[PDB]
């Protein structure tokens, strides 16, 4: 049906560069101009960049001016980002949208996430409360943490690292591919 | 500043009318200045605070005849009735007169000097049948007094003074009257001294006229944004304009002039001019709006529309009318509505003209096709069968953003066989361009249907030096000149990107060399009148205001402020 | 380049509430408004758009409308489905780009108001012994989502409340030195 598919997204580095895929379906891809718009986790809609649909007209955000550029590929229906120099400012959820009837965007993508953390995967320190468990400074996100064999979501460490709690145990670290016990 | 029925200035009418045993008027005890009249009737509160209230102005008086009026505020049965009127501030009231009456449990009414209050001599002052059993006036307050404490007295102002300061005096020597900016009596000599303002009010001195945007400044010889820069909010001066509240040049009106745009430079919103025709965005035709073409039914309403939210669809079912009889044929004399039209969001579609109007040069002002909605199979503009076209004549026309471009079976068209259309089509032109099957490129280059000498290698949209797309040298009113007034003419002109622009004023015509460099009065060889500093002026500063006051130079011999 | 809307908004179901837009001739003044509504944890979608128009799904609830500069979006019969973000957007001409709007967060009550239960833990034991003291403040079961005390936001439960938890980094010998709000703490 009419669906706007975005790919390309991931987790990066700062001063990485990142190239994020939309593939279009559903209609005629060559006759509507095609929007960028991120939302940092916490911010609120922040519109990038748009280009014509004939490619011509290219217009970008000053935060983003220089660095990021915009393309398109009619023949192969999709719409592309080339994020180059990329800031930890940058870390947001990457929509991108089709311009309809009255310049109003219809059409949106599904998301794909953009992360530029320069902290690297860490493993989990557990530290026993006293009279449940405490899952301390990991990366990244998520942990499942059960006991035997409510818990809260993580707070986003001033370092960039995760800490989460536990109240009443398992706490499995995939990403670091570490299973502790405490 | 607050409307009528917290702050401090209330814009409008106090009134307070029918009110239960207890109320929360807690809210009231920050008011200064009341600019109508003060209604309190039928209330059933025992006290109206308003201890800091100093003036009630009285630009509107109830009952054609009272700035204050207070009647019927007890009850015939219950024992809840106003007793204290806390005005203890009441200085002055510029005009209008004071009711009091049947106020059964309302004391001190009968010991106040009103004529000390009220400033409007031929206004009326009634104040009995009040309290009965009223107790005297504290020690302090020598007779007078608003209720039965020490800080509940009335502060007498008003005093017979000298011819020289007619009313407006704070005692009988003339060296002590008010300000010319005050509107009735006051403390001191100074402007900082007054109890109301007749006009506006800085930070408590009053002033005739709010810290002016545009100051003189000693550096430049000239005019530049001043420090405070206050702006008119009715009667206070504020430096910020308010919520919403748009900077017109010397006030915060709510919403810009007619003859004037929303421009946003410096950061905030102001009202500057539109130079000719404000923009204005209009309904248009085509998929997404009313109608399938414009017709007799719709040329009304384009006027002074400059931009286009949507298409214009031109059928001929909306020039030839309507095959049901229902909507008459368009005249094509109000084709020229779209004279005004600079931007189109959408496409252009022109399947249909008037046979006598060979061109669509009523499309002289547009400059700019999105092609954000497309027609048929992805166009921009579409000109088909137009067998009366000889020229396009979209002479202003310098980006076609997106879409296709379908020219074809015109079969009189010329002047677009030399168009380079990759100057005005933005994006790859790849194949975007359908134009074919008009009148043949060998017919009107025999004919001499071809540009005009004076064009470049661009194209042209006509005959004629003014509908070129870029001319060789410069451009005058959209008009190819080859030269400009620069050293001989009427009147004396400069170049700036290939354009003609006249002379500021008052720079005489310079024979045999440049009379100005640029648009401003900064660039010239000479002055024709006077030379205050780096620019040239009629005149001398007659009385303009700087950051200190006013500002003048004698002519210094040889014209030089 | 950006549209004004204010930060919250809030009513009970059944209630009217509306979400002005400001801006400037450059966007709104010559180019059409229109509405985004976003439902926690996904993506927003297309709720008005030209100025009033409302799309196959869009109940005739919501209605938007424009005025010179400035628009609006009302919401006439608030629904507990209505609780999400609400932005505003209209294309802007003199900087090229589409100018957005800051965001509405619409709170649905309906639930009664309730305190939160808060329980804090003294820094572990094995952790200060590893040259750490980090305290843990838990925070559950409240409603509004709205508790001020790193520290996480309001977290919806399955409850139908919120919770949330707030983390302080610290010096073991700063810990030794020395022996959560909700609108009426
Ligand atoms: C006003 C005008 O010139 N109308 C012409 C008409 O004279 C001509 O016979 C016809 C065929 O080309 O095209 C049209
Ligand atoms: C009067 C004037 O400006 N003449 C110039 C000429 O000197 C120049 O060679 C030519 C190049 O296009 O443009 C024109």
């Amino acid at each position: 049906e009419v669906q706007l598919l975005e790919s390309g997204g991931g987790l990066v580095q700062p001063g990485g560069s990142l190239r994020l895929s939309c593939a279009a379906s559903g209609f005629t891809f060559s006759y509507y101009y095609m929007q960028w718009v991120r939302q940092a986790p916490g911010k609120g809609l922040e519109w990038v960049s748009y280009i014509g649909s004939s490619g011509g007209v290219t217009n970008y955000a000053d935060s983003v001016k220089g660095r990021f550029t915009i393309s398109r590929d009619n023949s192969k229906n999709t719409l592309y980002l080339q994020m180059n120099s990329l800031r930890a400012e940058d870390t947001a959820v990457y929509y991108c949208a089709r311009v309809g009837l009255g310049d109003a965007f219809d059409i949106w993508g599904q998301g794909t996430m953009v992360t530029v953390s320069s902290a690297s995967t860490k493993g989990p320190s557990v530290f026993p409360l006293a009279p449940g468990c405490l899952v301390k400074d990991y990366f990244p996100e998520p942990v499942t943490v059960s006991w035997n064999s409510h818990t809260f979501p993580a707070v986003l460490q001033s370092s960039g690292l995760y800490s989460l709690s536990s109240v009443v145990c398992n706490v499995n670290h995939k990403p670091s591919n570490t299973k502790v016990d405490k | 500043v607050c409307p009528g029925t917290r702050c401090e200035v209330v814009m409008g009418n106090l009134e307070i009318v029918l009110t239960g045993h207890n109320a929360d008027l807690s809210f009231l005890q920050w008011i200064r200045e009341v600019t109508g009249y003060v209604l309190v009737a039928m209330n059933e509160f025992s006290t109206l605070p308003l201890p800091n209230l100093r003036v009630v102005r009285g630009t509107q008086v109830y009952d054609g005849k009272f700035a204050i009026f207070v009647m019927l505020n007890y009850n015939t049965n219950s024992s809840h009735a106003l007793r204290q009127l806390r005005l203890t501030q009441l200085t002055e009231i510029l005009s209008g007169g004071v009711y009091i009456e049947k106020n059964d449990k309302l004391c001190h009414m009968d010991t106040i000097d009103w004529r000390d209050i009220v400033r409007d001599r031929d206004a009326e002052i009634v104040v009995k049948d009040n309290g009965r059993s009223c107790p005297p006036c504290h020690e302090v307050c020598k007779g007078r007094c608003w209720g039965p404490g020490s800080e509940d007295c009335q502060t007498l102002t008003k005093t017979i003074c000298a011819p020289q300061c007619n009313g407006h005096c704070f005692g009988p020597n003339p060296n002590q009257c008010c300000h010319d900016e005050c509107a009735g009596g006051c403390s001191g000599p100074q402007d900082t001294d007054c109890f109301a303002c007749r006009h506006f009010n800085d930070s408590g001195a009053c002033v005739p006229r709010c810290p002016q945007p545009l100051v003189y400044n000693k550096l430049t010889f000239q005019l530049e944004p001043n420090p405070h820069t206050k702006y008119q909010y009715g009667g206070v001066c504020v430096a910020s304009c308010p919520h919403n509240f748009v900077v017109d040049q010397t006030s915060c009106v709510r919403a810009c002039p007619p003859d004037k745009m929303e421009v946003d430079k410096n950061g905030l919103k102001m009202c500057e001019p539109c130079g000719g025709l404000c923009p204005k965005a209009c309904e248009g035709t085509g998929s997404g709006s009313r109608f399938q073409t414009v017709d007799s039914s719709n040329i009304d309403g384009f006027v002074n529309c400059t931009k286009i939210l949507g298409n214009l669809d031109f059928l001929i079912t909306g020039l030839n009318g309507d095959p049901w009889h229902k909507i008459p044929a368009l005249d094509p004399e109000k084709l020229n509505v779209f004279r005004t039209v600079r931007e189109i969001t959408g496409y252009l579609n022109i399947q249909s003209w008037p046979p006598h109007m060979h061109n669509f040069s009523v499309f002289s002002n547009l400059t700019t096709i999105g092609g954000r909605s497309l027609y048929n199979r992805g166009f921009s503009l579409l000109i088909m069968k137009n067998l009366n076209v000889t020229s396009l004549g979209f002479r202003s026309l310098k980006e076609i953003s997106a879409g296709r471009i379908y020219i074809s079976a015109n079969r009189q068209l010329c002047y677009h066989h030399s168009l380079n259309w990759t100057k005005v089509l933005r994006g790859p032109t790849e194949e975007r361009l359908d134009i074919k099957h008009n009148r043949p490129r060998r017919d009107c280059v025999a004919e001499g249907k071809v540009c005009d000498p004076l064009c470049s290698s661009g194209g042209c949209w006509g005959p004629g030096p003014g509908q070129c797309l870029s001319c060789r040298n410069y451009s005058r009113g959209g008009v190819c000149v080859t030269h400009c007034n620069f050293l001989n003419g009427e009147p004396r002109e400069f170049a700036h990107e290939a354009e003609c622009f006249s002379c500021h004023p008052e720079c005489q015509p310079m024979e045999g060399t440049a009379t100005c460099n640029g648009s401003g009065s900064d660039t010239c060889a000479q002055c024709a009148h006077f030379r205050d500093g780096p620019h040239c002026v009629s005149s001398c500063p007659h009385g303009v205001l700087g950051a200190k006051g006013p500002i003048y130079k004698y002519p210094d011999v040889q014209n030089e402020c | 380049s950006v549209l004004t809307q204010p930060p919250s908004a809030s009513g009970t179901p059944g209630q009217r509430v509306t979400i002005s837009c400001s801006g400037s001739l450059s966007n709104i003044g010559l180019n059409y408004v229109s509405w985004y509504q976003q439902l926690p944890g996904t993506a927003p979608k297309l709720l008005i758009s030209r100025n009033n128009q409302r799309p196959s799904g869009v109940p005739d609830r919501f209605s938007g409308s424009k005025s010179g500069t400035s628009a609006s979006l009302a919401i006439s019969g608030l629904r507990s489905e209505d609780e999400a973000d609400y932005y505003c957007a209209a294309w802007d001409d003199s900087p090229p780009g589409e100018a957005f709007g800051g965001g509405t967060k619409l709170t649905v009550l309906g639930q009664p108001k309730a305190a939160p239960s808060v329980t804090l833990f003294p820094p572990s034991s094995e952790e200060l012994q590893a040259n750490k003291a980090t305290l843990v403040c838990l925070i559950s079961d409240f409603y509004p989502g709205a508790v001020t005390v790193e520290t996480t936001t309001p977290s919806k439960q399955s409850n139908n409340k919120y919770a949330a938890s707030s983390y302080l980094s610290l010096t073991p010998e700063q810990w030794k030195s020395h022996r959560v709000t909700h609108e009426g703490s």
